[PDB]
RNA sequence: UCCCCCGUGCCCAUAGCGGCGUGGAACCACCCGUUCCCAUUCCGAACACGGAAGUGAAACGCGCCAGCGCCGAUGGUACUGGGCGGGCGACCGCCUGGGAGAGUAGGUCGGUGCGGGGGA
RNA sequence: CGAUCAACGGAUAAAAGUUACCCCGGGGAUAACAGGCUGAUCUCCCCCGAGCGUCCACAGCGGCGGGGAGGUUUGGCACCUCGAUGUCGGCUCGUCGCAUCCUGGGGCUGAAGAAGGUCCCAAGGGUUGGGCUGUUCGCCCAUUAAAGCGGCACGCGAGCUG
RNA sequence: CGCCUCCUAAAAGGUAACGGAGGCGCCCAAAGGUCCCCUCAGGCGGGACGGAAAUCCGCCGGAGAGCGCAAGGGUAGAAGG
RNA sequence: UGCGUAAUAGCUCACUGGUCGAGUGGCGCCGCGCCGAAAAUGAUCGGGGCUUAAGCCCAGCGCCGAAGCUGCGGGUCUGGG
RNA sequence: CUGACUGGGGCCUGUAGAGCACUGAUAGGGCUAGGGGGCCCACCAGCCUACCAAACCCUGUCAAACUCCGAAGGGUCCCAGGUGGAGCCUGGGAGUGAGGGCGCGAGCGAUAACGUCCGCGUCCGAGCGCGGGAACAACCGAGACCGCCAGCUAAGGCCCCC
């Protein structure tokens, strides 16, 4: 019977997501190379026993306890305390 | 009739209409005032149609104050089609308007003037209303 | 005039217990004092359509004291368009920020020629002593035409009264008239259709 | 002191965790009675279940 | 608004707290020349010098040398050794290198 | 331990903008030079060196002022975890716990650590 | 190092159509009929009263807009039925709804009379014969008080036609 | 029809529809490493040819510029020159 | 002010005089109802039938009511004796 | 003894709401480049505008792909309660990979569908066993080991059917 012809989307298309965001927080226990943080640009910055990869990652650099700072204008940061 | 000159998107989703009016609930300009009793969906049509209501009765004199505005993307798929195939077409424009909104208000015209005018407006409209006159609770606002 | 209002104190009562009762719940304050109040909603009703943040109302308490106030701010209900609280602003002897009622006086000529006086600001934002507190502040709009407007620069205040507001701000306007001859130009108006912002590779 | 506490509205319908409250506090049949040490902890799980059940401080 | 002085010396000292040593910190006057010894993550000064504090002679070149070496006798007295060099915002270069050999030539380590 | 100054941190504008006033003994700066080190896509402006006649004009430091900026309650409301009702619906209420944002009152022309020089 | 193995976890090194001559296994997991849910569309009824009607908003009309009802249209959905629920139109036989075509009773009229217009009550009965076309419908001829519209699986193929 | 960005996504992560919008299938021998130096867009005023906009000067101007290309995040106390 | 004439005239509203002798006219909000309300086999709130209810709103006391809970007896498994 | 769930403590978050500081939208007024038009002019300027109107300002608003703000909650770690047909490790055996209704939060649809597609929860599925809802998978009540001519209640009821 009477059907109507259609038209079509030119959507439709979208990424994986990327499982971004924090992965340890304030007084857990890491050791050394464990992820604290998974970021697009700076977000949050290094602090003390914190290194930072080429894609803004931020890892721990000593066995110890994550600490989170916000320093105003100066940023979020992330530290880890030695045990 | 009332819509954007440009915009970002082209199509809106629809939301939801919860909750008394955001703001515009005081008499801000006019002395008189058209207040929306229930949420609804205002088309630019209707809002032309109250607008045009007004200024008819009115002849000439007065001030018609529009303190709503359609900026929201109206949708239809053609007829007879099948869902699917993506969103419909703009096939219109419409304000959303929650309760206590201050739809129109009038001045410069007697209390008579206004009350029938806004009266009549309000049969254009697909809600209830209620008249109102600027108070002192309008002006502490 | 100088408004009279019976007022009373609350500690712990719910907002909607009082209300349910007939009685605003409300607030006192100034530099030195903050206490919580409510007033009977019919009495404040009667006293605020007529002193309205423009005229000192009295507030008479139950231990005796009698506080000299501003309403400082009124909460509407914006379903129901109904007070829910009152801010009354106890006067010290320093001077105050207050709105005070703007009258004007004459018909503009624009008027006359069918036009409409937009009443911008009813009232005015002022510096002024507690003591000193006009009544209202008139200003001669009968030389207006379409369209002309007045500014607070215009204003000529009373003494003790400092203007608390830009010179520049619009106080009234003569517009012109809701015509119906303007209707069928508006009706066979086409209006083009809204554009779309260009986003990525074209902008 | 202590808490009474008596199941006396059944969970089913009701969301999982607030059957595994129940379960916390010991409670697995309509009218059951428990008496329980009155600690915060103990008494969260009362009050999650309150419009299941019937308190009594005893003792 | 930064200045350029001010953004040469949060620029330079970022990369030195960075490294978590102990900073030399040199400011240069037009008549004198100062060092401090900083420990960053107490905010405390641990030694000093300076050629106003050593009623030091003329050429500020020489004065700076020998403030580096005060700064170094002092500094290992205390058991500091190991430090890092914070020209701030100066170039490594005369009054303030003068001042880094002087420190050096006193064990100072860095 | 108190006051001034010079370094250098911390809190992250209650610390800022603007206006006004103030300081050169000391310190700092401008300053005096461009031989020497070093330097300018040109320029001793900057960077750098050697100085010491002058000036606190610029900068900086320290006061005062609330026009701006910044901060900002109390009260009440929106919203809501959990618990219940109502409406054919769009949606609307009650209980208990939590509770903004805007605005009002008001606050603010910074506070503090360490070392160094000077003063009493 | 050689991949638009881009159908991008990439069947072969190497591949297009057609079937009304069709066949088997399945599915009401999925379409066409009919029902159902829905009611956009459809049909009908209202609200507002701009403006028409010489004069006069409302005799008769009703700009722009607003609210419903029905479930006869075209669809949306895919819920019973694909181990079958025969599908248009006609004939025959009815029966029901009423939003009434006629006949009966009314109000208003821009109702002199006669004849109309419009709305209200009313479903008892009645509602013709032909030309065309498969037609339903529609147009036309000749009449008529009138030549109503819909539902019943677009009523009725274990009743006929085809 | 694979991949990237945003939204839908209900403040962790994840989350569908033939839902709403865009991009990729490259590029760079510097557009890479390090060291040193430098700071934008924009507004106003001034300046031959010279203009809305070329280059010059002054004041204001915290980031609205820039970062090869979509979008987002990030960023001058540099990731920009 | 309404009704009328092409206009006219009119009767009249607003209006003021007298009689009468105490209330009258106009908004607005709340509860419960009225109309708006037409569809196809025979109707109906489940039926009968119900009106200071056997309806609706507020406040109570008692009872009825399940394979839920208790009492009594039994089985089986698990845990402890 | 580590579990679901719960107490306290810390950290992470950008939704509800709100807001307009950014990106856009936006009504009116003010101020005001640029145009339209009007006197005056070509000799290059000048005045006037109830015209359209950028920027800016005021008043008042809008936003999934806006955010100067921003909850309730949610997530995760630590310590504590929690002995449960809890949890963890290794290995044997599967079945399932057509879901469906309802509540709430959205998208799609038409602020349609016993519609459709996700999220949180629930029940049916498998509790078409039991009471209530006239009847009725998923609404209310409640998790049926067996027996009793015993008692108390739940939702719902207590004029008669009952
Ligand atoms: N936490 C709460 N009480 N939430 C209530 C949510 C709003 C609710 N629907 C009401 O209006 O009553
Ligand atoms: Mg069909
Ligand atoms: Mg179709
Ligand atoms: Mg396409
Ligand atoms: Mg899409
Ligand atoms: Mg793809
Ligand atoms: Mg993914
Ligand atoms: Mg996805
Ligand atoms: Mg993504
Ligand atoms: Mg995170
Ligand atoms: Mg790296
Ligand atoms: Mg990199
Ligand atoms: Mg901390
Ligand atoms: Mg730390
Ligand atoms: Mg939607
Ligand atoms: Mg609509
Ligand atoms: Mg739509
Ligand atoms: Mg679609
Ligand atoms: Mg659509
Ligand atoms: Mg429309
Ligand atoms: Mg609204
Ligand atoms: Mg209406
Ligand atoms: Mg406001
Ligand atoms: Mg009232
Ligand atoms: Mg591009
Ligand atoms: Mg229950
Ligand atoms: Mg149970
Ligand atoms: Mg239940
Ligand atoms: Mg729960
Ligand atoms: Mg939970
Ligand atoms: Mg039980
Ligand atoms: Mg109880
Ligand atoms: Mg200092
Ligand atoms: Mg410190
Ligand atoms: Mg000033
Ligand atoms: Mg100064
Ligand atoms: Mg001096
Ligand atoms: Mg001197
Ligand atoms: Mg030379
Ligand atoms: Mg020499
Ligand atoms: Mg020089
Ligand atoms: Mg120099
Ligand atoms: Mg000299
Ligand atoms: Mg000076
Ligand atoms: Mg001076
Ligand atoms: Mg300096
Ligand atoms: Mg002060
Ligand atoms: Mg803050
Ligand atoms: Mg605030
Ligand atoms: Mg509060
Ligand atoms: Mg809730
Ligand atoms: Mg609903
Ligand atoms: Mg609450
Ligand atoms: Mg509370
Ligand atoms: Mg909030
Ligand atoms: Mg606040
Ligand atoms: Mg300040
Ligand atoms: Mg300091
Ligand atoms: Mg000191
Ligand atoms: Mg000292
Ligand atoms: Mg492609
Ligand atoms: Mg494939
Ligand atoms: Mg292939
Ligand atoms: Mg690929
Ligand atoms: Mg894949
Ligand atoms: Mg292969
Ligand atoms: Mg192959
Ligand atoms: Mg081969
Ligand atoms: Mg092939
Ligand atoms: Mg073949
Ligand atoms: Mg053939
Ligand atoms: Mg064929
Ligand atoms: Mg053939
Ligand atoms: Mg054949
Ligand atoms: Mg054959
Ligand atoms: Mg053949
Ligand atoms: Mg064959
Ligand atoms: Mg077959
Ligand atoms: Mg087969
Ligand atoms: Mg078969
Ligand atoms: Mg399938
Ligand atoms: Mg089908
Ligand atoms: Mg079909
Ligand atoms: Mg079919
Ligand atoms: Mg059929
Ligand atoms: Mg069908
Ligand atoms: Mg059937
Ligand atoms: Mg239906
Ligand atoms: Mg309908
Ligand atoms: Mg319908
Ligand atoms: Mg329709
Ligand atoms: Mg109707
Ligand atoms: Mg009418
Ligand atoms: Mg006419
Ligand atoms: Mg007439
Ligand atoms: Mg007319
Ligand atoms: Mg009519
Ligand atoms: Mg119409
Ligand atoms: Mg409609
Ligand atoms: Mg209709
Ligand atoms: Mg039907
Ligand atoms: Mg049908
Ligand atoms: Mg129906
Ligand atoms: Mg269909
Ligand atoms: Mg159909
Ligand atoms: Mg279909
Ligand atoms: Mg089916
Ligand atoms: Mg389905
Ligand atoms: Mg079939
Ligand atoms: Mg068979
Ligand atoms: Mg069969
Ligand atoms: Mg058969
Ligand atoms: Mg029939
Ligand atoms: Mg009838
Ligand atoms: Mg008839
Ligand atoms: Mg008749
Ligand atoms: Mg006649
Ligand atoms: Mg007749
Ligand atoms: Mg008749
Ligand atoms: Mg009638
Ligand atoms: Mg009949
Ligand atoms: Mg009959
Ligand atoms: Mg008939
Ligand atoms: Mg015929
Ligand atoms: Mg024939
Ligand atoms: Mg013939
Ligand atoms: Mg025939
Ligand atoms: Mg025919
Ligand atoms: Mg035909
Ligand atoms: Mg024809
Ligand atoms: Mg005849
Ligand atoms: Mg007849
Ligand atoms: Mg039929
Ligand atoms: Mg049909
Ligand atoms: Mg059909
Ligand atoms: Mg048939
Ligand atoms: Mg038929
Ligand atoms: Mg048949
Ligand atoms: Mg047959
Ligand atoms: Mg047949
Ligand atoms: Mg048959
Ligand atoms: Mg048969
Ligand atoms: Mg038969
Ligand atoms: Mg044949
Ligand atoms: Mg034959
Ligand atoms: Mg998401
Ligand atoms: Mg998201
Ligand atoms: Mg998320
Ligand atoms: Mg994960
Ligand atoms: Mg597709
Ligand atoms: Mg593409
Ligand atoms: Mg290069
Ligand atoms: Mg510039
Ligand atoms: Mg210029
Ligand atoms: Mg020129
Ligand atoms: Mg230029
Ligand atoms: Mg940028
Ligand atoms: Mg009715
Ligand atoms: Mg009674
Ligand atoms: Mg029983
Ligand atoms: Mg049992
Ligand atoms: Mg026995
Ligand atoms: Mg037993
Ligand atoms: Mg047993
Ligand atoms: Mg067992
Ligand atoms: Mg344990
Ligand atoms: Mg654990
Ligand atoms: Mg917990
Ligand atoms: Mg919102
Ligand atoms: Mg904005
Ligand atoms: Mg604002
Ligand atoms: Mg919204
Ligand atoms: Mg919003
Ligand atoms: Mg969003
Ligand atoms: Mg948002
Ligand atoms: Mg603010
Ligand atoms: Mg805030
Ligand atoms: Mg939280
Ligand atoms: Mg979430
Ligand atoms: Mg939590
Ligand atoms: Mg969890
Ligand atoms: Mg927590
Ligand atoms: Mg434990
Ligand atoms: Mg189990
Ligand atoms: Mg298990
Ligand atoms: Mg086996
Ligand atoms: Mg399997
Ligand atoms: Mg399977
Ligand atoms: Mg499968
Ligand atoms: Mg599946
Ligand atoms: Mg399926
Ligand atoms: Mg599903
Ligand atoms: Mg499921
Ligand atoms: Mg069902
Ligand atoms: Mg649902
Ligand atoms: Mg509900
Ligand atoms: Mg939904
Ligand atoms: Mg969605
Ligand atoms: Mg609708
Ligand atoms: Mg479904
Ligand atoms: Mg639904
Ligand atoms: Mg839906
Ligand atoms: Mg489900
Ligand atoms: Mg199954
Ligand atoms: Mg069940
Ligand atoms: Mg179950
Ligand atoms: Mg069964
Ligand atoms: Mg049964
Ligand atoms: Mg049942
Ligand atoms: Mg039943
Ligand atoms: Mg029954
Ligand atoms: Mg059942
Ligand atoms: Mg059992
Ligand atoms: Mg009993
Ligand atoms: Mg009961
Ligand atoms: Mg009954
Ligand atoms: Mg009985």
């Amino acid at each position: 019977a009477h059907k109507k012809g259609l038209g079509s989307t030119r959507n439709g298309r979208d990424s994986q997501a990327k499982r971004l965001g924090v992965k340890r927080y304030e007084g857990q226990v890491v050791r050394a190379g464990n992820i604290l943080v998974r970021q697009r640009g700076t977000r949050f910055k290094p602090g003390k026993n914190v290194g930072m990869g080429r894609d803004f990652t931020l890892f721990a650099l000593v066995d110890g306890v994550v600490e989170f700072q916000d320093r105003g204008r100066l940023g979020r940061y992330v530290h880890v305390r030695p045990l | 009739m009332l819509m954007p000159r440009r915009m970002k998107y082209r199509k809106q989703q629809r939301g939801r209409l919860k909750g008394a009016t955001k703001g515009g609930d005081y008499v801000a300009f006019g002395d008189y005032g058209l207040v929306a009793l229930e949420p609804a969906w205002i088309t630019a049509q209707q809002i032309e149609a109250a607008r045009v209501a007004m200024v008819r009765h009115f002849r000439r004199g007065g001030k018609i104050f529009i303190r709503i505005f359609p900026d929201k993307p109206y949708t239809k798929k053609p007829l007879e089609v099948r869902m699917g195939k993506g969103k419909g077409n703009v096939e219109g424009y419409v304000a959303v308007v929650k309760p206590g909104r201050v739809m129109f208000e009038v001045a410069g015209v007697t209390e008579e003037q206004a009350m029938e005018a806004l009266r009549i407006a309000g049969h254009k409209l697909p809600i209830k209303t209620k008249i109102v006159r600027r108070d002192a609770y309008d002006e502490a606002q | 005039m100088e408004y009279r209002l019976k007022a009373y104190y609350r500690e712990g009562e719910k907002p909607s217990a009082l209300r349910r009762a007939g009685k605003l719940p409300g607030v006192m304050y100034n530099r030195h004092l903050n206490r919580k109040v409510y007033v009977d909603l019919v009495e404040f009703d009667k006293v605020f359509r007529q002193a309205s943040i423009h005229h000192v109302i009295v507030l008479e308490l139950p231990d005796g004291q009698s506080l000299p106030t501003l309403v400082r701010q009124v909460n509407l209900d914006k379903r129901r368009r109904r007070p829910e609280h009152v801010d009354f602003f106890v006067l010290s002897d320093e001077p105050v920020e207050m709105y005070v009622p703007l009258r004007f006086v004459g018909t503009p000529a624009g008027v006359r020629a069918g036009g409409v006086l937009q009443e911008i600001h009813r009232d005015i934002l002022v510096k002024v002593s507690p003591r000193n507190i006009p009544e209202f502040i008139e200003v001669d709009v009968s030389g207006l035409e379409i369209g002309d407007s007045l500014h607070a620069s215009d204003l000529k205040l009373p003494p003790g009264v400092e203007l608390a507001v830009s010179p520049e701000e619009t106080i009234a306007a003569v517009v012109p008239p809701e015509d119906v001859e303007k209707l069928a130009e508006e009706a066979a108006a086409e209006v083009a259709e809204p554009e779309v912002i260009k986003k990525g590779k074209e902008e | 002191p202590r808490l009474k506490v008596k199941l006396v509205k059944s969970p089913i319908g009701y969301p999982k965790d607030q059957k595994a409250a129940l379960k916390a506090l010991g409670l697995r049949r309509l009218q059951q009675e428990r008496v329980l040490e009155d600690t915060p902890a103990i008494r969260g799980n009362v009050e999650k279940v309150a419009h299941l059940v019937r308190v009594e401080v005893v003792e | 608004r930064l200045t350029a002085y001010e953004r040469r010396k949060f620029r330079v000292r970022n990369r030195i707290k960075r490294t978590g040593r102990l900073r030399l910190s040199v400011f240069r006057s037009l008549k004198h020349i100062y060092a401090q010894i900083i420990d960053d993550e107490k905010g405390v000064t641990l030694v000093s010098a300076s050629s106003l504090a050593l009623k030091l002679k003329g050429n500020k070149t020489e004065v700076a040398r020998q403030v580096g070496r005060a700064l170094a006798e002092k500094a290992l007295a205390l058991g500091i050794k190991q430090v890092a060099f914070d020209r701030g915002p100066y170039k490594y270069h005369g009054r303030v290198k003068a001042l880094a050999e002087g420190a050096r030539e006193g064990g100072l380590e860095f």
